[PDB]
């Protein structure tokens, strides 16, 4: 069970499901996460150092979970929501220089499951 | 064009002019959070 399904929650009859984070560690080496939107079936292995400059991929939030609010007089219904501004990027390795090129990650297509 | 003319007062009152202006206050700025676009009027 090194990679978890939060079996404690299952035991307690879904006291939570927590379906948003890395499951656990395969081999005692790889922290593993479920791609909840996987299109076919696959895995990608990646490296990350302790230094934020050693990721190979960057996500650098500027704005996050900032609420939106208002009202619609046509029927006077509430308006509520959330915004973020974050940007992404990679170790340049030279988007056009990203496809199939980033050494920090290797993607394998899986069949037969 | 070019216009030449006069604005003038008696004490504090700008009684003389071709055109007079009289603002009515009680420049109001508001936010209108209509739908997803909270613009300022």
């Amino acid at each position: 069970g090194i990679s978890y399904a939060a079996q404690g929650l299952a035991t307690g009859f879904s006291t939570d499901t927590t379906k948003s984070v890395f499951a656990g560690v395969l081999g005692g080496k790889y922290r593993v996460y479920i791609d909840q939107y996987a299109k076919q079936d696959y895995f990608t292995v990646g490296y990350k150092g302790p230094n934020e400059m050693d990721a190979g991929i960057y996500y650098a939030p500027y704005v996050a979970l900032t609420p939106l609010r208002g009202s619609d007089p046509k029927n006077f219904q509430p308006v509520m929501g959330f915004k973020t501004r974050y940007g992404i990027g990679i170790n340049p390795f030279a988007i056009l220089n990203s496809l199939g090129k980033n050494a920090y990650f290797r993607r394998v297509y899986v069949k037969g499951i | 064009y070019v216009i030449v003319g006069v604005v003038e007062n008696i004490g504090e009152k700008e009684i003389v002019g071709s055109i007079f202006y009289a603002p009515y206050t009680e420049f109001k700025v508001v936010v209108d959070p209509e739908s997803l676009q909270p613009s300022i009027g």
